[PDB]
């Protein structure tokens, strides 16, 4: 990854002049979308380049007098609970409740029925992502954003982005959609999510996930339980074969001895379980953190 | 009179209470290892830790009440502070802390500080019992015990019965017969070995000798010319063959000595009106009323839109076999067995017969497994169907050819 | 990666903003509230229906509990609008009881009975003056022991996206005890009470007292909010028919729904409101008259060369454009009685417009147009006259001449008589010169005659192109039609087809110079069945060494497998290729 | 020792013909797995060749629930009353040595 | 509240004779099935209100918490004070005891009758077992008395239990069904009238529904409606010839209409959806059984037959993407893939067929022979 990214941005890039020109035609175009934005609609841009930088430039001339919550949703560490999180404690200046996601909802709902002329508004780089999306998820920013003190900017890119609005989510936040076209690469994106020619973020679990069987879904249910569940205690080095073996078999997911080893050998293939032979020979499992595997099946299961 | 109502009285305890009766039969090997052990544990500051299992429904309660009670009548009260724990109650680690703070009577010292280590916790509980020793632990219903988060009230129990040397027994009581194997390797490595106990029953000729021990009057006296007669009248229907019959046929249902219980229990109910000396045939329709086809009461109670509609997912599985169906596949042979049949009271129209669907589901004979004509699944056998479908009292001749064309 | 700063209004940007905005919020604010008070009238024969039913099945209480499913419409856009109006008119005539359920607050049945006891909670505290199941029995039997013990109501507003679990556990609770608490639901159906059943099993549905209503069918409301909003002569701002019949195709097509195109409405009054300076006196006539008589003079230079008044300069004299041309005293004079023209021609063409839809509705078939929406259309896309479906109309109308035409002249003159003084002076008189015509109608050649003259004398003098008819008429008129429906619906599947396909801007590259992505694309589907991962990066290595002979072999397959991967990457990410797991790697050819 | 063997020489008569049914039954298929349908007609089978009366599967679903208590088999749920996929927790040359020896 | 029995005496004598008397013991329970028909609720409660045995009542189908479940025994059963609050089991366990100690109910056997337990089946696992072990949990002469829709043999843990008394109430006999529907109470008639109109009404009847609450419904629906040509035309059999005709139609009849207007695109949407549905066995190719139901398709494939129907001014707009999202919310159109992504899954067309005609056909359009033939 690293010294395959050395060698970017090496020499030429094949033009220039029209490449600012381009993004030079678009800077005309941000007290329309000032004036738009006081109004109460919402602005989602779409493109084929990178348009975050004009948006870092729009907020560099236009937003050094209000409070603006720039979301990144490329990274894979947000999801709408660091959202509701930041925006309680850094714009709202006290902690908020803790109990739900719907409560803090509720809540930061509430605190700005009363409060006149707060003046807040966030904007997201890439609203559509493996993330950053989800009906439970996106409500969430619907909700908050359909407000009158809070005005979201977007950038959509995918292909197929305008799928996850039906109408009553599309009115929540009144859209109106702005064309933009930079073609400049999407170096946040690329550099934060992956290189396949070399922990994992929840994409190849999601993808071993669905090209897999359930039952295999269920065993490393029961198995990410087990190390969640003694993630803390430092003399837990893992299951054996066997204790696994009898906690599987146990709950229906498998009948055979090389049907779990053959279970085991392909998912030792993607890298999310390592075996660790202890003093006895016998080869104990674990698996490469917590916090990141509580977030699927949290999930899983809502 | 007073008999009727004194025989009622001291035989429904024993009987369907499992009150302490004082013959026990088939245990006294076990009983007797298991006595001195407790003795030897209760006199002195040692602390062994003994494992009992068995099936449910037989021995293990009673046994270690009874052997309780024993070992309590010898005093030097003792001061072995006994504590009754269950499975089923108990489910996490901070109830069972403050459950074993309300059985020892700890709250005079106020001890409100949750401490992080909870050996700390137990040593504590069992430090400040020790300045105020001996304990015993009745660990009752331990396989759901064995499902704590981090088994934390199976091991201390262990290091402590091993380290602190105050007297302890950790008795567990289990059900299922894996205890070793379905415990943790650290503490079943740790200290789970003591000598365990294996439970199981004995042979018929005797299991008469436990009815008739277990149906007789005892030697408390109501008044003892009724308990010369009924206990007379409980030889002579025990010497009797027909009560050996379904006494037989209860043995090889049942090994139990528990379903003996129930048995007898709904025979002595029957009997207290008039002739309080009953029969072999009173005894048989009380195992009568124990019920065998626990479906034919369903299906036989059905009426018979319902009727052909089952024998129809019988058929059909009788072609194109072996798929979860739906709606329009039942719909289609009930509708082709009707068009086989003349007459035309029995073609009942779609929404009707979505109404015996729908409350044929909250039988739970169908199964799901899209929400009205998807993937639905039989559960079911055909010859109790078979079997029901002639003992219908109005069932019609149309779906008697179904039945007999199927 | 959500860093926040901390910081630790009347900015629009010739045309002079502080007037401008205000105009702008006084206008969009008085059409927003009368379209706020259009909307309530329209459902009071609807609901005030529905307040006799529920009072009915409350009062005959001393087994059943009673369901009012409504039929709204597909638009679920302005739901909360009808359920705003019928909660007042409901807690108006009938109980301070009336709460309303969402159907997103409520996954299982412990938040279903928790947001239901804080909204009766609060709203039972208020108009006075926990998640127990019995305490708002309770609560019930607190709060009111008299009124007649008034119903409490809930409303479901989306019947369809409940999950049946916790709804069918909620009508058996309420049912097991409504001895008191006398509760009537009233579930929105989105679609037609064929659901009721299909949601609910027949124990359940079997349980209830299923009484369903209408409601009112979008295409006869928005004729009532068209018609009211933009066709009136009340309202200063018009609208191009383009525009117009952009807006309402996407209605009709996609949307169906009203709150939609009062977005749009919205969208174009402030773009209006943006684009041209001559746009600021777009109000009623005297207060045209305030600001024309001063005003900069530039825009009055903008006044003279928009190219409307260039056409009637065109057409008109020389002794009076040498002064009219530059001098600012005469030129207020004539563009004040060409915005009195203006406001003429709306007088005088609407009312006739709607009495040629009186005409035009009464006739078999109508091959005009079918409601008074089109008409406006039919009748400046091409012009009425010149076109072959008035032919047809003229063609129609002769031998309809009956007493049904007869009858119906008395009917459209009875309407228009409401009319008579409703418009209450016209630009010719037109109201008692037609009426005059119209006055012989009591006392059947007569209607042939008279029909004769009287749509001539209509449609000839006064029912005209807008644009051509009218200098100045740039100020009432908004026409930019893909220029806005890209904002409002806008297609990026065909704008990165264009900019991937043909990644033309102004040097050569229309059909190799300066993409790397739309290289790596259009060389992915030069080869358009499938595809594998070496062979196309050799292929994208071949175009590209083709690129730099056309301006070492191994630090150059370095730099283009760099360059190929930091296009694949995206590729992958733009909505194309998926990535095709377990194998040794292949690429899958997700969008033709 | 091993409880598994007293427990199946201390067992009832229906439940020793009900593992002779579930033998029988993997005598036949080869595999681990089986449904209760399966070895419920097997059990019919053996109570016709017996001379016991018939085995109502509420008595024979309460024999699997005991034996399913006493994990000599491992079981799935009795709500799926039919459909149970039983598989056997005791290696097959036990059970036979079990009921071989008298 | 008035007729304890209406003819089914043994079951109740039986398990009225298992009460017996307050001062000794009981079963520690009993659970009763049957149909929900057959009065295992009226029986239990005019038998109970009878000897008036001090009992609680509840219903699981309310108590949809365990918390609440527990509250309410504990709150009912003291008033034979505050919410005496238990948030676990052990606490109601605790509690009990010193709420079992009252002269009112010191030595009397107390019921807990519990209605409805399948909804308590999927509450805890713990609350069902620990519930019929209670007459030695506790050891205050308590009895739990169990009713249920369904069979004991699903309902066990499948680990064990104490195995309850099992009781089967039966159902209800063809001339108990003459005799108990309301053969009292006929307010105007001969009691032999109204008995001869539902004794003809019955046996055309007693196929469909057993259920005497919806019975008498239907009876007292239809029978002023037979009760009025007697009192105004006026001899039995001639009004019962009249009274079937109206019989079957009301048979039959115990949805207004099935069309709905839509926007123009979203009727071409799942006409195409429909299309792609039902024949879909790579016919795409020839234009351009039935009864098992649904193919799910994925969404590119709906969009080529969109083309392919509809005329070809059409562009992909975010409307139209936004307008196939609605339609699944609508529940029209529905994805199968749970979680397949948010790029095209399969969705699977979930409307009828006739009302896909109807869609059809109010935009110019057969397709019967092009939809599956
Ligand atoms: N050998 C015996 N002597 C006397 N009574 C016995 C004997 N075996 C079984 N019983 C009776 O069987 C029942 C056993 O109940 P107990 O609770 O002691 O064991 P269990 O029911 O298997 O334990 P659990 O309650 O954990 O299932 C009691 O009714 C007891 O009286
Ligand atoms: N023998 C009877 N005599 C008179 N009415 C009866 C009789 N049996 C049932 N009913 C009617 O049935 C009602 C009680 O219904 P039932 O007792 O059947 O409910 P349930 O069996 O508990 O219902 P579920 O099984 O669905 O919970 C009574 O209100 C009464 O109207």
């Amino acid at each position: 990854q690293q010294t395959l990214r050395n060698l970017l941005s090496k020499v030429s890039p094949s033009f220039s002049a029209e490449l600012k020109q381009l993004n030079q035609q678009y800077e005309k175009l941000f007290h329309k979308w000032m004036l738009q934005l006081h109004l109460g609609f919402n602005i989602v841009l779409y493109g084929l380049g990178s348009k975050r930088d004009l948006l870092e430039r729009f907020r560099t001339t236009m937003l050094q007098d209000s409070i603006h919550v720039v979301i990144n949703g490329f990274f894979p560490g947000i999801s709408v609970k660091s959202v509701l999180n930041s925006i309680t404690e850094e714009v709202l200046d006290h902690m908020g409740t803790f109990r739900s996601i719907l409560d803090q909802l509720d809540w930061i709902v509430n605190k700005f029925k009363e409060d006149s002329s707060l003046e807040l508004f966030l904007l997201i780089h890439n609203l559509d992502s493996q993330m950053l999306r989800g009906e439970k998820s996106q409500q969430i920013i619907g909700q908050l954003s359909s407000l009158h003190n809070i005005y979201l900017i977007a950038s959509i890119d995918h292909l197929n982005a305008p799928l996850m609005w039906d109408h009553a989510k599309q009115s929540l936040f009144n859209w109106l959609w702005y064309e933009t076209t930079t073609y400049s690469p999407y170096t946040e994106e690329t550099s934060y999510e992956n290189s396949l020619l070399v922990s994992l973020p929840l994409s190849s679990l999601t993808h071993v996930l669905r090209s897999l069987t359930p039952n295999a879904r269920g065993i490393f249910r029961l198995l990410i339980k087990y190390q969640l569940d003694n993630q803390d205690n430092p003399s837990y080095i893992g299951l054996s074969f066997q204790d696994f073996y009898q906690q599987c078999r146990e709950a229906f997911l498998v009948n055979s001895d090389l049907t779990l080893r053959a279970q085991l050998t392909e998912f030792r293939d993607h890298k999310l379980i390592r075996t660790k032979k202890g003093t006895d020979g016998v080869e104990y499992l674990l698996i490469p953190d917590n916090g990141t595997l509580t977030d699927f099946l949290e999930k899983e299961e809502e | 009179t007073e008999c009727l109502s004194q025989v009622q009285r001291i035989l429904r305890e024993r009987f369907c209470r499992q009150s302490p009766h004082s013959n026990l039969f088939g245990v006294q090997v076990q009983y007797k290892h298991l006595s001195e052990l407790l003795k030897r544990t209760a006199l002195h500051g040692e602390s062994n830790s003994v494992l009992i299992i068995g099936p449910r429904g037989s021995g293990k309660t009673m046994l270690i009440n009874h052997a309780l009670k024993e070992l309590m009548e010898i005093e030097e009260s003792e001061n072995v502070l006994q504590v009754h724990l269950n499975g089923l109650l108990q489910i996490n680690d901070k109830i069972a802390l403050k459950e074993i703070t309300r059985q020892l009577n700890l709250e005079n010292v106020v001890g409100d500080k949750v401490f992080g280590s909870f050996a700390e916790n137990l040593s504590f509980l069992l430090e400040a019992l020790k300045k105020g020793c001996p304990v015993i632990f009745i660990l009752d219903e331990f396989d759901l015990f064995a499902h704590h988060k981090n088994q934390t009230l199976l091991y201390n129990l262990f290091d402590i019965s091993q380290s602190a040397q105050t007297p302890i027994a950790v008795i567990g009581l289990t059900c299922r017969l894996d205890i070793l194997e379905l415990l943790e390797k650290r503490v079943k490595s740790r200290f789970s070995h003591r000598q365990i106990h294996l439970m199981n029953s004995f042979g018929f000729p005797q299991y008469v000798k436990i009815f008739k021990e277990q149906l007789s009057l005892p030697a408390e006296f109501p008044d003892k010319v009724f308990a010369e007669k009924w206990n007379e009248n409980v030889q002579y229907l025990s010497e009797d063959r027909s009560v050996q019959e379904v006494l037989q046929k209860h043995f090889n249902i049942s090994k139990n000595l528990r379903s003996l219980h129930m048995l007898l229990m709904l025979a002595l109910n029957r009997v207290t009106a008039s002739h309080p000396f009953m029969t072999a045939v009173d005894l048989m329709e009380a195992s009568q009323l124990c019920s065998m086809d626990s479906k034919a009461n369903i299906v036989h109670g059905l009426s018979v839109l319902e009727i052909c509609l089952i024998i129809a997912m019988k058929h059909l599985n009788d072609i194109y076999e072996e798929e979860p169906f739906n709606f329009q596949m039942v719909y289609n042979e009930f509708q082709k067995f009707v068009q086989r049949k003349a007459h035309s009271v029995y073609n009942f129209e779609k929404p009707v017969v979505m109404k015996a669907f729908e409350h044929l589901q909250q039988l739970e004979l169908i199964k799901p497994m899209q929400r009205e004509y998807q993937l639905m699944k039989l559960l079911l056998d055909n010859t109790q169907i078979m079997n029901a479908l002639q003992k219908y009292p109005n069932c019609p001749t149309d779906v008697r050819q179904w039945a007999t064309s199927s | 990666g959500c860093f926040v700063f901390k910081p630790n209004e009347d900015y629009f940007n010739p045309e002079d903003s502080k007037l401008r905005f205000e105009t702008y919020q006084l206008i969009w604010q008085q059409m927003k509230s009368e379209n706020e008070r259009l909307q309530e009238e329209l459902n009071k024969n609807l609901f005030d229906n529905l307040i006799e039913f529920l009072q009915k099945s409350h009062s005959g209480f001393q087994r059943e509990i009673p369901t009012a499913a409504l039929v709204l419409g597909v638009n679920v856009t302005d739901h909360d609008l009808t359920f705003g109006s019928l909660t007042e008119a409901l807690q108006n005539n009938v109980t301070p009881y009336v709460v309303s359920l969402q159907a997103k607050d409520c996954p299982d049945m412990k938040h279903f009975l928790q947001k239901l006891i804080s909204q009766l909670m609060d709203c039972c505290v208020d108009i006075k003056s926990q998640k127990t199941d019995p305490k708002m029995l309770s609560k019930k039997r607190t709060t009111s022991s008299q009124w007649q013990s008034p119903p409490v109501v809930v409303i479901l507003k989306d019947m369809e996206s409940f999950a049946t679990k916790v709804l069918q556990d909620f009508i058996i609770i309420s049912s097991q005890h409504l001895h008191e608490f006398p509760l009537i639901l009233i579930f929105g159906i989105a679609t037609s009470p064929i659901i009721i059943h299909r949601l609910l099993p027949h124990a359940v549905s079997s349980l209830l007292c299923i009484e369903l209503f209408q409601s009112l069918s979008c295409k006869e409301h928005l004729t009532t909010v068209l018609d009211k909003l933009l066709l009136t002569t009340q309202f200063p701002f018009k609208i191009n028919e383009k525009v117009l019949q952009v807006l309402t195709n996407i209605f009709l097509y996609h949307d169906f729904s009203v709150q939609n195109f009062i977005k749009g409405l919205q969208l174009s009054l402030l773009e209006h409101f943006y684009s041209q300076p001559l746009s600021v006196l777009c109000c009623n006539l005297p207060e045209a008259k305030r600001r024309i008589n001063f005003l900069s003079n530039n825009q009055c230079e903008n006044i003279r060369r928009l190219p409307s008044f260039r056409r009637y300069v065109e057409k008109q004299a020389s002794e009076k454009q040498v002064a009219l041309l530059t001098n600012e005293r005469y030129l207020k004079e004539e563009t004040q009685l060409l915005l009195e023209n203006l406001h003429v021609y709306h007088m005088n063409y609407f009312l006739v417009l709607r009495c040629l839809h009186k005409f035009t509705s009464s006739l078999p078939k109508y091959p005009l147009g079918r409601q008074i929406r089109e008409l406006y259309c039919t009748c400046l896309e091409k012009n009425i006259w010149d076109s072959e479906e008035y032919a047809s109309v003229l063609q129609l109308l002769r031998m309809l001449a009956k007493d049904e035409l007869m009858t119906i002249l008395e009917k459209c003159f009875k309407v228009f008589k409401s009319y008579c003084e409703n418009h209450l002076g016209s630009t010719a008189k037109r109201i008692e010169e037609f009426l005059a015509q119209f006055q012989s109608l009591d006392e059947k050649f007569e209607v042939l005659r008279e029909n004769v003259v009287n749509f001539i004398d209509c449609l000839v003098r006064e029912y005209l192109l807008p644009p051509e008819t009218q200098p100045l008429h740039e100020v009432v008129y908004f026409s930019a039609a893909h220029a806005l429906r890209e904002h409002l619906n806008a297609a990026p599947r065909i704008a990165l087809h264009t900019a991937l396909n043909n990644p033309y801007y102004y040097l050569k590259n229309e059909a190799n110079i300066a993409p790397d992505i739309c290289i790596a694309y259009k060389l992915h589907l030069e080869c358009s069945r499938l595809i594998n991962l070496v062979d196309w990066s050799e292929a994208f290595a071949t175009v590209v060494t083709a690129a730099e002979k056309m301006d070492t072999s191994e630090e150059m397959n370095e730099i283009i497998h760099a360059r190929f991967i930091r296009a694949v990457s995206e590729l992958e990410l733009l909505g194309f290729i998926k990535p095709t797991k377990q194998k040794t790697d292949h690429v899958a050819r997700l969008t033709w | 020792s091993s409880s598994y063997i007293t427990a199946i020489k201390n067992s009832s008569v229906l439940e020793q013909s009900f593992l002779r049914a579930i033998l029988a039954e993997f005598r036949r298929s080869g595999l681990e797995e089986a449904t209760f349908q399966q070895i419920y007609s097997q059990h019919v089978a053996l109570c016709r060749m017996e001379g016991l009366p018939y085995p109502t599967m509420s008595e024979t679903m309460a024999v699997c629930s005991h034996l399913g208590s006493c994990r000599l088999l491992l079981v799935e749920p009795s709500r799926n009353d039919l459909l149970l996929r039983v598989r056997l927790n005791v290696s097959q040359d036990d059970v036979l040595y079990a009921l071989k020896d008298e | 509240l008035e007729n304890v029995v209406l003819c089914r005496e043994s079951q109740v004598s039986i398990l009225q004779s298992l009460f017996g008397e307050r001062h000794h013991f009981s079963f520690p329970s009993i659970f009763i099935y049957g149909h929900t028909a057959s009065g295992k609720t009226y029986v239990t409660q005019t038998l109970l209100k009878t000897l008036e045995l001090p009992h609680v009542f509840v219903n699981c189908v309310e108590c949809f918490t365990l918390r609440l479940l527990l509250e309410q025994i504990l709150n009912k059963l003291n008033h034979l004070s505050t919410e005496i609050t238990c948030e676990t089991f052990n606490d109601f366990v605790r509690l009990f005891k010193q709420v079992t100690t009252a002269e009112n109910l010191k030595d009397q056997t107390v019921y807990i009758v519990l209605d409805k337990a399948e909804y308590l089946r999927d509450m805890e696992a713990n609350l069902l077992p620990g519930f019929l072990r209670l007459q030695e949990l506790a050891d205050r002469n308590v009895t739990v008395l169990f009713l249920s829709e369904i069979v004991w043999e699903k309902f066990r843990p499948n680990t064990g239990c104490f195995e309850p008394f099992v009781l089967y109430f039966p159902d209800y006999s063809i001339g108990n069904l003459q005799k108990i529907l309301s053969h009292d109470h006929p307010p105007e008639y001969s009691a032999d009238f109204y008995a001869a109109y539902i004794n003809i009404l019955l046996g055309v009847f007693y196929t469909v529904c057993r259920d005497l609450k919806e019975l008498r419904h239907l009876a007292v629906l239809n029978f002023p409606k037979y009760c009025e040509p007697v009192v105004k035309g006026e001899d039995t059999r001639k009004l019962w010839r009249n009274i079937e005709p109206h019989l079957k139609k009301a048979m039959q009849t115990v949805s207004a209409h099935t069309h709905v207007e839509l926007p123009y695109y979203s009727k071409f949407i799942l006409i195409a959806a429909y299309l792609a549905s039902y024949n879909p066995a790579r016919t795409d190719k020839r234009f351009f059984n039935h009864l098992l139901g649904p193919k799910p398709f994925p969404l590119d494939r709906l969009l080529a037959i969109l083309y392919s129907i509809v005329d070809s001014r059409v562009a992909p707009t975010a409307n139209i993407f936004s307008q196939i999202t609605s339609l699944v919310t609508l529940q029209l159109l529905t994805l199968v893939g749970h979680d397949d992504q948010l790029d095209g899954p399969k969705y699977k067309c979930t409307v009828s067929l006739d009302f896909i005609r109807a869609i059809a056909r109010t935009v110019n359009f057969d397709i019967i022979k092009y939809l599956y033939d």
